[PDB]
């Protein structure tokens, strides 16, 4: 199996740590959801090809501009995350996260991922956002942002229900192989 | 890691580590607090274990089996002895706090009520100054270590055989040389995440809430100082490239 490296980036409230935990764990965390993620090396077979995909989180490095780039050397695929319950997390994608990743990871595919898709139809979420003249991110808003930033593709998932999680990591593996 | 500590931290949480009849005696808020303290100690035990892989398996194995040119092993594993001393001492204090809290007749049932004071001590005075100096040096030598490793693996057959041999076992799957270096660099930025969540569940005793608030502030001051002290070293960098930063 060939070895590839994946790094997930995005704002503190984007759900990147939860996404890595849910994908890497054999059983969904029903008793305790970990606060942090160390690393993991996933065995993935996508389109007949076997890959060892090393997974890394940038959680905790958002405020540290000289420590954070140390996560980027030899990255093969970037997951660039935002939360669907946070239009603010999507606004920070084009002029903060995108120029950074393009500088430190030139020519590395970026997949834009809309996390927490289950909250798009959550009434508590819609009520809270409506107080700030906002609403959950729409699918076309995510696709348009991915198109604008030069992303390899746009995908959505829910770490809570696991829907779409396997597909995100299988596609990230295909992107890393290209 | 030693078997006694691995077994004490084998469970996914504190609520699964203690006896169910002991868990039933506590309120939900205490269980949530203890689950996060358990995660801080469990991840510290794994971080010390990563440092032992670097010093004992890789570094010492290269010195005892390979003919590397002088200063090559120090370049691959910068500051590892200092990092091991800092974290082994911290882990010893965390495990002694847990051990003193065990119920008589038990090796697994405990509640840690006073973590804040231990964290203030770790992240203040000489031990904090040493952590700041060591991580500023380590993180500035991180890129150079990765490049030195890649160069040796691509050009030296005996180095390649040594690496493939000692990283073959399944227990080393996540702990190759480059993975260990990044695990160490990322450790320091995990502390505020863990301390903030412990604090969220430590409002019951005002002295404890205050001590964890002070500890969180000290950790952030340390990280800010480390981040400000980093400038990546590059082998063969010329003075002109440096003074034109
Ligand atoms: C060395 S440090 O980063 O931990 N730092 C913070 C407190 C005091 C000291 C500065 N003099």
């Amino acid at each position: 199996a060939i070895r590839k490296k994946l790094v997930i980036v995005g704002d503190g409230a984007c759900g990147k740590t939860c996404l890595l935990i849910v994908f890497s764990k054999d059983q969904f965390p029903e008793v305790y959801v970990p606060t942090v993620f160390e690393n993991y090396v996933a065995d993935i077979e996508v389109d007949g090809k076997q890959v060892e995909l090393a997974l890394w989180d940038t959680a905790g490095q958002e405020d540290y501009d000289r420590l954070r780039p140390l996560s980027y050397p030899d990255t093969d695929v970037i997951l660039m995350c935002f939360s669907i319950d946070s239009p603010d997390s999507l606004e920070n994608i084009p002029e903060k996260w995108t120029p950074e990743v393009k500088h430190f990871c030139p020519n590395v595919p970026i997949i834009l991922v809309g996390n927490k898709k289950d909250l798009r139809n959550d009434e508590h979420t819609r009520r809270e956002l409506a107080k700030m003249k906002q609403e959950p991110v729409k699918p076309e808003e995510g696709r348009d942002m991915a198109n604008r930033i030069g992303a390899f593709g746009y995908m959505e998932c829910s770490a809570k229900t696991k829907d779409g999680v396997r597909e995100v990591f299988e596609m990230a593996t295909r992107a890393a192989l290209q | 890691s030693m078997e006694m500590d691995e077994k004490d931290f084998a469970a996914d949480s504190w609520s699964l580590a203690v006896d169910s009849s002991f868990l039933q005696q506590h309120k939900k808020e205490v269980m949530k607090q203890q689950d996060v303290i358990y995660e801080l100690i469990q991840t510290e035990l794994h971080h010390v274990r990563t440092l032992k892989i670097m010093t004992r398996l890789f570094r010492t194995g290269m010195l005892e089996e390979l003919h590397l040119e002088p200063g090559v092993v120090q370049g691959l594993f910068p500051c590892v002895d200092e990092l091991s001393d800092i974290h082994t001492r911290f882990l010893s204090q965390l495990l002694e706090r847990r051990r003193q809290a065990l119920c008589p007749g038990s090796t697994r049932n405990f509640v840690i009520h006073r973590l804040g004071d231990l964290l203030i001590s770790q992240f203040s005075g000489p031990s904090a100054e040493q952590m700041c100096k060591t991580y500023s040096e380590f993180c500035s030598r991180h890129s150079k270590a990765l490049k030195l490793y890649k160069e040796l693996y691509a050009r030296d057959k005996r180095f390649q055989q040594f690496i493939r041999k000692v990283t073959r076992p399944a227990v080393l799957k996540r702990h190759g040389v480059q993975e260990c270096i990044l695990l160490v660099t990322q450790r320091i930025t995990k502390y505020p995440l863990l301390i903030s969540r412990i604090l969220q569940h430590s409002h019951g005793i005002e002295e404890e809430r205050q001590d964890l608030t002070t500890a969180l502030g000290l950790v952030k001051e340390l990280l800010s100082n480390v981040d400000e002290g980093i400038y990546q070293l590059e082998k063969g960098a010329r003075l002109q490239e440096i003074y034109n930063r």
